[PDB]
């Protein structure tokens, strides 16, 4: 029969260096080519809160629904997530510093079709 | 979360996991929330076996004379040392005697012996065995225990309850020790290693109620009128079965009372011989965890009372993974009675007072008189309130400390 | 041999802000393009009961079968589930508030073929 | 089995698991079959030093 | 219907023998044909720190964000991870020796589409 090689779907990442004490990385699925994302990894650099938000606006974040998903302490990686967001459902992931000092946040995952 | 652990096979780094069952070879847990142990770390089977001092070792039978029956050195089958004494008799009792080289003083001592049944038959499959002291005046004093099938099928120490005394027996001037049985068509029993333990402390009483009958409510009031503690030997399946057995809320309410405690008696009362060891182990395990869900915590739930009093070394071996101490059953005052220091937490009995209070009230009076521990039991359906009040007033008027099974095990 | 890049199938989400005390988010697979869904994530904002329902009706929820899947307490996310529902099998997922006050519920997952 | 536990990172609801080695920070176990302790809770070093 | 055999997407590996005490294997997704990678396996020969970095430069490593993901001790393999990096997001994985002596590092995984 027909043989096909499956290569895995588009890589996605968001990052910020030196995120100040109460500030955040906003992971926006508008930055994806397919307009939806699934974050697998959060490499957190220090303590963070992860938060999932729905916007009232199609293009900007004006908070409607907001749920604090989890809190991470110290430096490390949250591996094996499936936190999902899309542009058309106006969903955003916010990773907020809670360390008391500046940190580096890297989030990686995959683009998903809308 | 971190990265995956070192190793081949399936490895995973998790944040939060939930499971019904986890099997692990190694578990490294930084903070453990596991108050409900099923398997206990302690193996009580041989801890107490070598307390006190060996009085008669039976390692040389030159000092022993048969009054009746016959005696030999058993070298093929030995509890302790080089040999044991084989006692054999036909259509008769056995009675064997050792003369002490000087007047022994046994004030505040209690007695214990290793026993194995090979065969006993006739009027019964079983016999009282009596340690029978003789004074400088030829008065006797007697302590006794029961040789039975099952519980006696392999070597196990008995700790001897007081039984009788010829009035004016001089315990400071003991001249001969005698070991003796009832008469039977056949007797073939091995003995070894008589041990002496200090029992000079106060006499003690333990009260257990079996099988969670509704009368446990009146029992709690009655024994409560003198602050005597009750052990409910509890089967968790029996709760809410019928009007005749406690509700779950009644059982919880009972255990909230400061003198009531629970000990395991198997989820569904599976007794030895009636069911396989595996089925009884499931009954033991389920009893333990169901009672733990009802709030019965560690020192209490480390005790088990044999269902229908049935046991063997097979059941003791299995039970030792889950419990530290167990109690059988008997009809007479010496069955309740032990020294305060046990040498087996597994082979000792309890006196029933279902069939009237006499033998138990004798045991309570002897516990006071001879400085011993008495374990008495009943089912609250068999016993009238006036009988409970008789026993309760016997205990309150006697010179005994009423104690929990937990207290008793902590003293060992 | 022929090499193809697999991007993953359509993102799905349902959300509600300010779900009142005993009220619910009804996740309806009729809202999916493919008419079936697999919910991976329930981010819940406060305590919820998750419930799987079959309808008697092809298009509306009239309860036939109902099973409470699980109860979640406080704020957080249940991540990486596969609770599955389709239009043609008339299967619905209800997430019911049990908090005693208003909560934000975001449920995400993937569309599946019927 | 239930649904997956609260949290980010890899979370899983299992029925029966087997492992060679388990590392946990918190373990909530409703019934423990672990009679064979390696690491004992008791630190005897300084208990008796003031008898 | 049409049947196709799916073979899995391009194998990726980086390796170094005799990595000196403080030195590192720099896993660069520029070496991938698809320009993104997912490392599953780190076989490490002695103690290592794994680190995820964002570069300021499109083509060279000039550290911007850096997060130490995890520390591995002794010899072994961390197997079945999903640490991810791409060229266009300027993400690098560094595996740094910490053993006090020379080690062999082999890292394997899969190429991912950008
Ligand atoms: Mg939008
Ligand atoms: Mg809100
Ligand atoms: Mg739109
Ligand atoms: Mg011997
Ligand atoms: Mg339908
Ligand atoms: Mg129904
Ligand atoms: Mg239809
Ligand atoms: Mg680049
Ligand atoms: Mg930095
Ligand atoms: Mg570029
Ligand atoms: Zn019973």
């Amino acid at each position: 029969t027909d043989t096909i090689v499956n290569v895995q779907g588009s890589f996605f990442s968001a990052s910020a260096s030196g995120v100040a004490d109460t500030e955040s990385l906003l992971i926006d699925p508008q930055d994806a080519k397919f307009g939806a994302i699934e974050i697998h990894n959060i490499a957190h650099g220090g303590s963070v809160d992860v938060e999932l938000l729905t916007s009232s606006d199609d293009t900007e974040l004006v908070e409607d629904a907001a749920v604090t998903l989890d809190s991470f302490t110290g430096e490390g990686i949250s591996q094996g997530n499936q936190i999902e967001a899309s542009d058309n459902t106006n969903t955003y992931i916010r990773i907020t510093n809670t360390s008391g000092g500046a940190i580096d946040i890297i989030a990686t995952g995959r683009e998903v079709s809308q | 979360t971190g990265l995956n652990p070192d190793g081949l096979g399936r490895t995973a780094a998790f944040s939060n996991t939930s499971a019904e069952s986890v099997s692990a070879v190694d578990a490294t847990i930084d903070r453990l929330y596991a108050q409900d142990r099923i398997e206990i770390p302690t193996d009580s089977r041989q801890l107490f076996s070598t307390r006190g001092t060996v009085l008669r070792n039976f390692e040389d039978l030159s000092g022993w004379t048969a009054n009746i029956g016959s005696l030999s050195a058993e070298t093929s089958d030995v509890y302790v040392g080089s040999q044991s004494a084989r006692l054999t008799a036909s259509s008769s009792a056995v009675d064997i005697r050792y003369s002490f080289g000087t007047a022994q003083d046994f004030t505040g001592k209690g007695f214990s012996m290793a026993l194995k049944r090979i065969d006993v038959s006739g009027s019964s499959d079983s016999t009282p065995i009596k340690i029978r002291l003789v004074d400088g005046n030829t008065n006797y004093r007697t302590f006794s225990a029961r040789c039975r099938p099952g519980g006696g099928d392999e070597w196990g120490r008995r700790d001897f309850g007081f039984e009788s005394e010829d009035t004016g027996f001089d315990v400071t001037n003991v001249q001969t020790m005698t070991v003796t049985t009832n008469s039977r068509s056949s007797i073939d029993i091995l003995v070894d290693d008589i041990r002496v333990v200090d029992s000079s402390g106060t006499g003690q009483v333990i009260v257990t109620i079996d099988d969670v009958h509704t009368g446990d409510k009146t029992a709690a009031e009655v024994f409560g009128r003198y602050g005597i503690p009750i052990g409910l030997a509890a089967n968790a399946k029996f709760l809410d079965q019928s009007s005749s057995k406690l509700t779950t809320q009644e059982f919880k309410d009972l255990l909230a009372k400061p003198h009531v405690y629970a000990v395991n008696h198997g989820y569904n009362h599976y007794d030895y011989g009636s069911y396989s060891i595996d089925e009884i182990e499931d009954d033991v395990i389920r009893g333990k965890y169901e009672l733990q869900d009802l709030g019965v915590r560690e020192p209490n739930i480390n005790h088990y009372v044999y269902p229908s009093g049935n046991y063997a070394q097979e059941s003791i071996d299995m039970l030792s993974n889950y419990h530290v101490m167990s109690w059988g059953t008997g009809a007479e005052s010496f069955d309740a009675l032990t020294p305060n220091q046990l040498t087996s937490p597994w082979h000792n009995l309890r006196c029933s007072f279902d069939s009237g209070t006499a033998e138990a009230e004798q045991a309570v009076n002897d516990a006071a008189t001879y400085n011993q521990t008495a374990h008495i039991y009943f089912h609250s359906d068999n016993v009238t309130q006036s009988e409970m009040e008789s026993v309760a007033q016997t205990i309150n008027s006697a010179d005994v400390t009423p104690i929990t099974l937990m207290d008793f095990y902590n003293q060992q």
